[PDB]
RNA sequence: GGAUAGUGGCCUACCAUGGUUUCAACGGGUAACGGGGAAUAAGGGUUCGAUUCCGGAGAGGGAGCCUGAGAAACGGCUACCACAUCCAAGGAAGGCAGCAGGCGCGCAAAUUACCCAAUCCUAAUUCAGGGAGGUAGUGACAAUAAAUAACGAUACAGGGUCUUGUAAUUGGAAUGAGUACAAUGUAAAUACCUUAACGAGGAACAAUUGGAGGGCAAGUCUGGUGCCAGCAGCCGCGGUAAUUCCAGCUCCAAUAGCGUAUAUUAAAGUUGUUGCAGUUAAAAAGCUCGUAGUUGAACUUUGGGCCCGGUUAACGGGGCCUUUCCUUCUGGCUAAACCAGGACUUUUACUUUGAAAAAAUUAGAGUGUUCAAAGCAGGCGUAUUGCUCGAAUAUAUUAGCAUGGAAUAAUAGAAUAGGACGUUUGGUUCUAUUUUGUUGGUUUCUAGGACCAUCGUAAUGAUUAAUAGGGACGGUCGGGGGCAUCAGUAUUCAAUUGUCAGAGGUGAAAUUCUUGGAUUUAUUGAAGACUAACUACUGCGAAAGCAUUUGCCAAGGACGUUUUCAUUAAUCAAGAACGAAAGUUAGGGGAUCGAAGAUGAUCAGAUACCGUCGUAGUCUUAACCAUAAACUAUGCCGACUAGGGAUCGGGUGGUGUUUUUUUAAUGACCCACUCGGCACCUUACGAGAAAUCAAAGUCUUUGGGUUCUGGGGGGAGUAUGGUCGCAAGGCUGAAACUUAAAGGAAUUG
RNA sequence: GAAUUUGGACAAACUUGGUCAUUUAGAGGAACUAAAAGUAGGUUUCCGUAGGUGAACCUGCGGAAGGAUCAUUA
């Protein structure tokens, strides 16, 4: 029984059934349609670079708040505008407008880790130097 | 329709043992069914069976003596290359010291240890333990 | 079960466990043979010959008494019809239900039953022309089948 | 025929009309050079392979060509295209996907260094050349080995006279990170190995990277900061969607490494062949027929005896006999029959063994690279003219070749004998390796074939009739279908008649009909629809569905059968038949009910959102449409597994009951049995998340055959394409994006 | 034996016409969002289809329970 063919010469039906079924997945469907190249915010890559268009102030709540807001950045290759997540307070004043930041993912395969809806990227480098080391007064930002 | 008589025989024997009967009647009969029962009888898993003979196909009455865990058929009958035989054991026997898989080789129907001892192999037929 | 129905009946005849010439018969072996060819020359099918022989003359079945079946007896003496018996009766039934369907157009039940009968005819005709009894094509058609049955 | 180095539609003339494909041809995509291989390791798989080895192709894009054995060559030429260089403005020259190096592109990648010393290649050739190649520079791609400390003495805490730790207590030893004579190394140097001299007392020569609610190891720490119509009153306490707001102390893990991002793999049985699921959680086509595909009952030499002989009485080997080695031919024993010998599947599938299968990589044997990753080295001596081991082995799962087997699954053979076998006789048709001197032709003999006829020789040739299937027949059975016919009240309308003031409608009114008599009563007539009660945990049909009488027409299941044929079967993309209600195009007829529409009153409450009139429709004919909670929310075929009582159809039996008017057929009933149905009750041998299930059982101990469908929730049955339909619409049918849940089943507040 | 020339095959490329496909301007509109802050009642739940309504919703025909069986006799 079991609903599938079982004859010794019945391999072609199994193969074409598996092809169609594998097409009904999500990983295989995005891998063999090349979705990461046409419609992805990146070019199917890990990091990216882009100039900071503007800084948008999405706070936690009404005035008694925790400051977790970041910038809207347009890319270099796609030209597409996304929003990032700068790390903790004291790092926000480093990133200015038109600041050539290098960006990475956030850690959930295209989904928002954390309780901030609508951000999938975080700033890794600002002005092409660093962000973690520049915050820890270990280096200084080069001018332009 | 009746695709495999060996499946019917083995399912009947398994159901009879799990219910707890003493003897079971199997219809139809075959050379493959007779040889399977002869191997199971040689290794002590069943008791004594008789071939009732009408003209058409025959019937078999098998008298069980317990000590039968599970017997089963493998449809389709895959070609088992000799280096693969223990692989089949490693799929469908509970342990390594007891349990048998039955190969239809060109030297007849025989258990897998005799197949390894005779350096012969063939198609798969079923298993018993 | 059935082939074109949901039924699951098992009513049939049961050949006994004796292939040897019942003792109370003790009449002949050839006399029934020219009696069979006389019955066939009268114009009956082998099944009707068999039922008349077991109803009237005590022949249990013609295979055990003579050693040959009835259709081989008729084929040996050149009484065999050009098409076999069951296909002939299926074509006859299809012709009759087709005439009924012609006279009553809105009988959709007869349409379905005719489709079933014709599919049965096609399966049987494919078997007969496969085993090389019928001519190699034989081309079953709606019209000429009427001219085939009479 | 031409052309080619050569075959070939490679080209040309002539003639045919073929060739491929549902076993997916042809077309479209590829973020596609192919392979040896790489990661992942229970197995099977999944994912990558531009890249060091092999083969292909290109030198900015096309095309053409000389030289030459070899090029459609670009560190060769010619023309066009796109770029672009130089200047005296006439003209000339160009091709880094060779090595360095630059711009651009980017998340992403090094020196315009030295040399032929090694490996090999080229040349007239030991000698010349080689950005091939090697050496060094940059280099945390990856991989190997392991520095940042070790031992005492004193005082305490201990276990307690021998053992641990603590200390702004103390003693000297050891050594390389480095600096560097020298020598080695090297084409020359750098570096490594060796080494005279210098080089350790903590802010030395100082180790980092993440984290401490759970997952997941380690805080019942400290302080400060921003908010309070909470207490107190200027000290403060407590609360703070302060998603902790931040620092310090302490602790955990790994360590010269650690973290993050994207992709991929394992855990995942979220691809399921092994190995998923489909009653209710995603998911069984509305139903049936049916082509390809997949799958398909049993049966034909088994058994016995004989020896010999391999391994530690058991396992496994081969030959003889038992009606039993059949087959294509030479050399000998002989009187068609033996031996020595050349070999054979009607066709396969399958399986064992073998050959031929690049190296590197993988598994793996040997060997102290000081160990190890590596490498194929090395080992031993009178170390004075020496000796010698090795560089194994395995894997390669398809295809092709050779070979032993004959279980399993297929194919064919004698049915109109046109079948086999021969020292059975005749005729035809052909051939000669020869002898008559060699040869051409003529004839006979001889020998070998093939063909047409007659004698025989023989156990002369046909497997069961599957609790598979179709067919025939007998008696039934059914609210199964079509046409025609018959009937029953009821509803509405009309005629006649009786009598008077209201009748309908609502929770309450109003519209409506009414002294030309409303509603009600009586008699009669007409039209269309529908078939109550009987009507059931009953029947029929593939489902949708089917309920008055009678007749005709064809069909159907089950039972009975010592009838017939002998596999004709199960399931099923393509294709097709039917398909509730609603709906569409014309004709008919219109009694009820009634979308739309029209009017009445809208009274807090409609809990009691209505009333009356009424179009399409409801009925039917001829065409369309193909959808339903089309539900048993359970595909179809087969096998087995548990008790009981009803009930429908058929059959068997009863010196059983009843009505015959004589107890003969037959009917109704009762008891027992059987086959095929619709169902019901209890239980768990079992199953399940549970509700529950005799199937939803026979399943981690997972395989009887087959078809369809599903892969977290939305976007979405939406967009686009095609196709069917007059239309309504149907069938097929995404993605971007968004989210950590949506959901199923019971018990409890 | 050069310049030059006739015919042919190999053919780069240019002008026009059609066709395929990618990207970017362009009125209009409908969707979604945070928008801290705008304008008491009916209650069976659905399915197919037809008509009507800002608005779920209502009505007509057919279907399903994914809706809670008491008493009596046999």
């Amino acid at each position: 029984g079991k609903g599938k063919p079982r004859g010794l010469n019945s391999a072609r039906k199994l193969r074409v059934h598996r092809r169609n079924n594998r097409w009904a997945e999500n990983n295989y469907k995005k891998r063999l349609l090349g979705t990461a190249f046409k419609s992805s915010p990146f070019g199917g890559s890990s990091h990216a670079k882009g100039i900071v268009l503007e800084k948008l102030g999405i706070e936690s709540k009404q005035p008694n708040s925790a400051i977790r807001k970041c910038v809207r950045v347009q890319l270099i290759k796609n030209g597409k505008k996304v929003t990032a997540f700068v790390p903790n307070d004291g790092c926000l004043n480093f990133v200015d407008e038109n600041d050539e930041v290098l960006l990475a993912g956030f850690g959930r395969k295209g989904k928002a880790k954390g309780d901030i809806p609508g951000v999938r990227f975080k700033v890794v480098k600002v002005s092409g130097v660093s962000l973690l080391a520049l915050w820890k007064e270990k280096k200084e930002k080069p001018r332009s | 329709t009746r695709s495999s008589v060996l499946a019917d025989a083995l399912n009947a024997i398994n159901n009879a043992e799990k219910t707890g009967k003493r003897q079971v009647l199997i219809r139809p009969s075959s050379k493959v069914i007779i040889k399977f029962l002869q191997v199971m009888q040689k290794h002590g898993y069943i008791g004594e069976f008789e071939y009732i003979d009408d003209h058409r196909s025959g019937k078999i009455v098998v008298q069980l003596n317990g000590r039968l865990n599970k017997c089963g058929v493998i449809s389709p009958r895959f070609n088992v290359k000799i280096g693969d035989i223990e692989k089949w054991t490693a799929n469908l026997l509970p342990a390594r010291q007891f349990g048998y898989v039955i190969l239809t080789t060109s030297a007849g129907i025989m258990d897998h240890e005799e197949a390894r001892r005779k350096h012969v192999s063939g198609k798969i037929l079923g298993f018993v333990y | 079960g059935r082939m074109h129905s949901a039924g699951k009946g098992i009513s049939s005849s049961a050949i006994p466990y004796s292939r040897n010439a019942p003792a109370w018969f003790k009449l002949s072996s050839e006399s029934v043979i020219e009696q069979i060819v006389k019955y066939a020359r009268k114009g009956l099918t082998p099944s009707q010959i068999g039922v008349l022989l077991r109803d009237a003359h005590g022949v249990t079945q013609a295979r055990v008494i003579t050693g040959n079946k009835i259709m081989r007896i008729l084929k040996s003496n050149g009484l065999a019809p050009e098409i076999p018996e069951d296909l002939y009766y299926l074509i006859k039934k299809a012709v009759s239900v087709r005439k009924h369907l012609e006279r009553n157009r809105k009988d959709k039940d007869a349409k379905f039953r005719l489709i079933l009968i014709e599919s049965r005819i096609h399966r049987l005709a494919r078997y007969y022309r496969t085993v090389a009894v019928l001519p190699p094509n034989w081309k079953y058609e709606s019209a000429t089948a009427s001219a085939l049955v009479n």
